[PDB]
């Protein structure tokens, strides 16, 4: 009973922000009952940490037979270093699914 | 959670259908993997949650089935793919994997030409006896060795190995080396061992009688 | 992509040694890896797993309370200290990347636990009584590494060298056999060549019917 059903993204595609935006960008993952799961994003700028961006707290939810884990990523503001490709993979030790996501920051006032 | 896989061997021949079973104790829903092995090196993943198939991987493997059920097929063998295969649950805790199943090179059926070592007297010196039975040439690989001294089988107390499948003529050879005392040795006469294989009709025991 | 795997080798009951994977090809940092070790002959049994930062870890319970693993994500290498180890702890140890199925495997690398220390070969012949069959018996070495041709490799076809085998005692025993054509076993001469390098054992053995 130690399986991950899904990982998504959300928003999923399309994310668009001006420089200086705050950024956010969840990541849920559906797991079995007795299942773990552990968050490890990556992002493509060379600026910021893995202990500034990701969430220090966790959010968990139980209904019925199935675990929703959640975890946030938030920047605050945004510049052209961190334009590329976000990807959230949510490892449990004996599985680990990975999901993409494409965000732009254009050179425009917000 | 149990893995069965069905059979332990297969003889096939280059561009043949062959298919390979896969069985689980309890329920996988669809969570079966299909790995292959070439002897010396590493495995290397074929198919992924039974039917998706890998980057890299040839379309002429196949995976299907579900539940307690799955096979493993590949349309057209190639040479590359005489290899033993393993299926891996991944639903309950622990990880399982199948006992392997491998596809050699088919054959002519050949009954194995069995001899019989007695120790040799340089050994003797040392107080200990070998005593080693050699099935030469045979095919295919499935075979039963039992050892007898004095009508009496012995367990526990004797190894076996095989070589791989032949380059030249496909067969396979295997040693069994009985190991006792000295002294135990030179209490019993009668060392028989018995062969069963496919190629004999029925089993074959080359035996000696200590002094000889 | 590539999984380089070092740090394997020769251990005595108790004793302990490192044994690394290091990563390049990829994203360490993401996903889990696990050990999945091969006992010679026998089939794939899975040892232990690790979360991307080392937060969840599993064990089997053939090596719960005894093998340790972990991982630094900075090197992209993954670890595997092995305390207490028993005889049947010797076996092919693989590093692996998971993700849905264990899609990348590391080459591989052999520990073994058993308790004599290095020694060089016995050879004792397999006499003879169409085809008739004859060879020789390397017993009680270790360690693995030994060679044996016929006649200076004058003598390869119909040869057949089994591969080693653990006894018991800790030591390897091997056999190596020949068939040649029976009229000829009082004219021609056979020499069964067997080396040992690591305890440099060098023995030329005539076996005679």
């Amino acid at each position: 009973g130690y399986r991950i059903y899904d990982v998504v993204l959300s928003p999923s595609h399309g994310i668009e922000l001006s420089v200086g935006e705050k950024l956010v960008l969840n990541c849920t993952a559906r797991t079995e009952l007795n299942v773990g799961i552990d968050f490890n994003w990556e992002y493509p700028s060379s600026k910021h940490q893995h202990k500034k961006l990701v969430n220090r707290d966790l959010k968990t939810q139980s209904g019925s037979e199935m675990k929703k884990f959640l975890s946030t990523l938030t920047i605050d503001g945004v510049t052209r270093s961190d334009q590329g490709l976000y990807t959230c993979a949510a490892s449990s030790g004996l599985m680990t699914k990975k999901n993409s996501t494409f965000v732009r920051v254009h050179e425009k006032p917000f | 959670i149990q893995m069965t896989q069905s059979p332990s061997s297969v003889s096939a021949s280059i561009g043949d259908r062959v298919t390979i079973t896969c069985r689980a104790s309890q329920g996988i829903d669809n969570w079966l993997g299909w790995y292959q092995q070439k002897p010396g090196k590493a495995p290397k993943l074929l198919i992924y949650d039974a039917s998706n198939l890998d980057t890299g991987v040839p379309s002429r493997f196949s995976g299907s089935g579900s539940g307690t059920y799955f096979t493993l097929t590949i349309s057209s063998l190639q040479a590359e793919d005489f290899a033993v295969y393993f299926c891996q649950q991944a639903k309950a805790f622990p990880p399982t994997f199948g006992g392997g199943t491998k596809v050699d090179i088919k054959r002519t059926v050949a009954a194995p030409s069995v001899f019989i070592f007695p120790p040799s007297d340089e050994q003797l010196k040392s107080g200990t006896a070998s005593v080693v039975c050699l099935l030469n040439n045979f095919y295919p690989r499935e075979a039963k060795v039992q050892w007898k001294v004095d009508n009496a089988l012995q367990s526990g107390n004797s190894q076996e190995s095989v070589t791989e499948q032949d380059s030249k003529d496909s067969t396979y050879s295997l040693s069994s080396t009985l190991t006792l005392s000295k002294a135990d040795y030179e209490k019993h006469k009668v060392y028989a061992c018995e062969v069963t294989h496919q190629g004999l009709s029925s089993p074959v025991t080359k035996s000696f009688n200590r002094g000889e | 992509v590539q999984l380089v795997q070092s740090g394997g080798g020769l251990v005595k009951p108790g004793g302990s040694l490192r044994l690394s994977c290091a990563a390049s090809g990829f994203t360490f940092s993401s996903y889990s890896m696990n050990w999945v070790r091969q006992a010679p002959g026998k089939g794939l049994e899975w040892v232990s797993s690790i979360s991307s930062s080392s937060s969840y870890i599993y064990y089997a319970d053939s090596v719960k309370g005894r093998f340790t693993i972990s991982r630094d994500n900075a090197k992209n290498s993954l670890y595997l200290q092995m305390n207490s180890l028993r005889a049947e702890d010797t076996a092919v140890y693989y590093c692996a990347r998971v993700t849905d199925a264990f899609d990348i495997w590391g080459q591989g690398t052999m520990v073994t636990v058993s308790s004599a220390s290095t020694k060089g070969p016995s050879v004792f012949p397999l006499a003879p009584s169409g085809t008739a069959a004859l060879g020789c018996l390397v017993k009680d070495y270790f360690p693995e590494p030994v060679t044996v041709s016929w006649n200076s490799g004058a003598l390869t076809s119909g040869v057949h060298t089994f591969p080693a085998v653990l006894q018991s005692s800790g030591l390897y025993s091997l056999s190596s056999v020949v068939t040649v054509p029976s009229s000829s076993l009082g004219t021609q001469t056979y020499i069964c060549n067997v080396n040992h390098k690591p305890s440099n054992t060098k023995v030329d053995k005539r076996v005679e019917p």
